[PDB]
RNA sequence: AGUAAGGUCAGCUAAAUAAGCUAUCGGGCCCAUACCCCGAAAAUGUUGGUUAUACCCUUCCCGUACUACCA
């Protein structure tokens, strides 16, 4: 027993020391890694030239689309600006009124996180729909390190 | 704005060719997806193996007495 | 033995205490 | 020259982050927030991640600092269907699940409210967005599974 | 105590249940972009399938050499026939309900691509005047409860909300009539706090009355030209 | 006090694809035990570094070895 049972214990140990002191493959993703499939040069579909008047009717439109996104930020970095210039304008105020509850309104919400939100459907649920019947299987592949 | 950054196309070197789909989630909302094949629709089914014992039976009663 | 600078030496208006919130160069023109 | 007053004139190490080498979770004070991991959860891979790069683009905008910007794996999930007037599920369809989390740290309490509020206005159809306090086990779940370890470990339970 | 009255108010909004309408600018792009998609793109197994089967019928039509009669049962556009019936016995939901035809400013089920601030109806000196829902300040409750508590003292309601945030997103200062006026209650300080309407909805017993759901463009017909100054900054249209 | 050298299956040795033998476990043989037969299991003193590791170097530890002389 005490050349065999503690003896075990030790080199137990010292495999766990090795494997916790090495370093960790990170899982692949799929998405970035180009499946061998696409390498064929047979799903290479052929190349037709684009016309003169077509590819002026496209630099023209994402000349176009330049100014449309632009605008688009200067809306967007004017509603960041307003609600700060407001909420700053708040807390002035507030802390002139009541310094107590000032001091509470500039603490972290712990409640806050986790924040979860679901991007809005292209239609609104069917008020009764009756979806079919069926399973979902997970065929996720497993990645796992060995030495 | 939902359009904010909905406009993209697929950047990668080489990819098979998507098709715009509608996926029909279990309460009737819809969203547009890829999908490999040129599908016009999508439908979620609802998993019958996550419902409660009790409301199993009674959905498979409804099936019945056809 | 050390001798005061005559003038504003470089890089004296760098803020040492915020140098991670900083803007940086990034390239080189 | 040390005498001389254009002594240090020539140093630059001062005007350099010191680098002189996983990573340690620094958790906020009582008005910033700690590390951050923003998730995009999302069918579609182009939407989840363009609206990445944008949420990335957005922060440096509003001077947010960025720690990491990195994919999660892909979870592919078989949708199999009841047959009419039958008992035996056939396969319809194949979704994959694609998550892009970009990692970021500093914010401030208050400006959190606007920076949560502007990320939720944009955010794409069929794009799920969950925002959590970065936790040593999101970190470490990104790694491949050690079932050798698992196994050493069993023994010793 | 201060002569003026603290008051913390709710800025309750729901979100965008459906995506806003493409522009027509955005069309144009959102075309071209699927058209580049498609240009750079490798064939499909749908696309090759279809391919394949044109050249097996120019194989058992030009010569008799085919040595296989099973082949396929289905072709590849006649796999798409089947898809394309299914999709047109299905119904989408209808994005512009009834209550966007019948203008009913009560319901949540209009205008689910904009955005919608709960507005209530208090009477103060005999006048109705609209604004956001709010509730004076009580001793030992941060100013953000205010407006927590705000929600519970609605009419028959199980709504629930998501507050972002502890410090408010705007205030209004306002003096009362010099009817009224003293040096005890000179005035008020309104404190506004956002929130996300997550579930719930009022009950059926009094709704043309009691609450109105506008967005930003309409929120002006309900409030005061200076109650509104204040509350366009916090409130986004985006 | 110095210097040399060794640390490996329970044990003892060989090799550094870490094997053989005994021991060990399970089965068979036998009224039973042992021999026997079949099959299984079982280790690099430790530290860190050696493209990366092992036989290497090196940290530390146990034991071993030689020298410690002349007035």
């Amino acid at each position: 027993d005490p050349k065999k049972d503690q003896e075990a214990k030790e080199r137990l140990k010292r495999k766990i020391r090795k494997l916790e002191k090495a370093t960790q493959e990170l899982i692949p993703i799929e998405d970035f890694i180009t499946p061998l499939k696409f390498l064929d040069k047979a799903r290479e579909r052929p190349q037709v030239e684009l016309t003169f008047e077509e590819t002026e009717r496209r630099a023209l439109l994402l000349k176009k689309w330049s100014l449309y996104k632009q605008q688009e930020r200067k809306m967007e970095r004017d509603t960041i600006r307003a609600m700060l210039e407001a909420q700053q304008e708040a807390l002035e105020e507030l802390q002139l009124e009541s310094p107590k509850l000032h001091a509470e309104a500039i603490k972290r919400d712990p409640n806050l996180f986790p924040f979860e939100k679901e991007g809005p459907h292209y239609t609104p649920p069917i008020p009764n729909y009756q979806p079919p019947e069926g399973r979902y299987n997970d065929i996720t592949k497993v990645y796992t390190q060995v030495e | 704005d939902s359009s904010r950054a909905s406009l993209t196309r697929v950047h990668r070197q080489a990819y098979a060719r998507l098709y715009p789909v509608l996926l029909v989630k279990q309460d009737g909302s819809t969203i547009h997806i890829r999908y490999r094949e040129p599908r016009r629709m999508l439908a979620m089914p609802i998993d019958l193996d996550t419902l409660s014992p009790e409301e199993r039976r009674a959905r498979l009663r409804k099936r019945e007495a056809q | 033995r050390r001798t005061p600078p005559l003038g504003p030496m470089p890089n004296s208006d760098i803020d040492l205490s915020n140098l991670e919130r900083l803007e940086k160069y990034r390239s080189f023109d | 020259y040390k005498t001389k007053p254009t002594h240090g004139i020539g140093k630059y190490k001062h005007l350099i982050k010191a680098e002189e080498p996983v990573r340690a979770i620094n958790l906020g004070t009582d008005y910033e927030y700690g590390v951050l991991n923003i998730h995009l959860t999302a069918y579609d891979m182009t939407l989840a991640e363009s609206y990445a790069q944008y949420v990335h683009n957005l922060c440096n905008s509003l001077s947010i600092k960025v720690e990491e910007s990195y994919a999660m794996p892909t979870k592919t999930i078989e949708v199999l269907q009841l047959q009419d007037q039958g008992s035996k599920m056939l396969l319809d369809s194949v979704l994959t699940t694609h998550e892009r989390v970009v990692q970021i740290s500093g914010l401030s309490a208050t400006f959190a409210e606007i920076f949560l509020e502007i990320i939720q206005s944009s955010l794409p159809e069929g794009v799920r967005l969950s925002v959590k306090e970065h936790t040593e086990e999101d970190f470490k779940g990104r790694f491949k599974a050690r079932p050798e370890l698992e196994e050493l470990l069993a023994k010793l339970k | 105590g201060s002569p003026w009255r603290l008051l913390g108010a709710l800025c309750l909004q729901r979100p965008p249940v459906v995506s806003k309408p493409l522009t027509p600018l955005q069309e144009e792009m959102a075309s071209l972009l699927q058209q580049i998609e498609i240009e750079r793109s490798l064939y499909s197994d749908h696309e090759l399938r279809a391919l394949d089967e044109n050249q097996r019928l120019a194989k058992k039509k030009a010569d008799l050499h085919d040595e296989e009669d099973e082949q396929d049962i289905l072709l590849a556009q006649d796999l798409e026939d089947m898809w394309e019936q299914k999709f047109l016995q299905f119904k989408l939901g209808a994005r512009i309900t009834e209550a966007d035809e019948k203008n009913d400013r009560t319901s949540l089920n209009r205008k689910l691509d904009r955005n919608l601030v709960l507005l209530v109806r208090e009477k103060f000196g005999d006048q109705d005047v609209w604004i956001l829902p709010q509730a004076e300040w009580q001793p030992g409750e941060t100013l953000r409860g205010t407006a927590e508590r705000t929600l519970a003292t609605l009419s028959e309601n199980n709504m629930e909300a998501k507050f972002l945030g502890n410090a408010p997103c705007g205030h209004y200062t306002f003096k009362f009539p010099q009817a009224m006026r003293t040096e005890s209650n000179l005035g008020a300080k309104v404190f506004f706090f956002k929130a996300l309407l997550l579930t719930g909805d009022f009950s059926q017993a009094g709704n043309k009355g009691h609450h109105v759901w506008v967005t930003k463009d309409e929120l002006g017909d309900y409030l005061k030209p200076k109650y509104l100054a204040q509350v366009r900054r916090f409130v986004s249209d985006l």
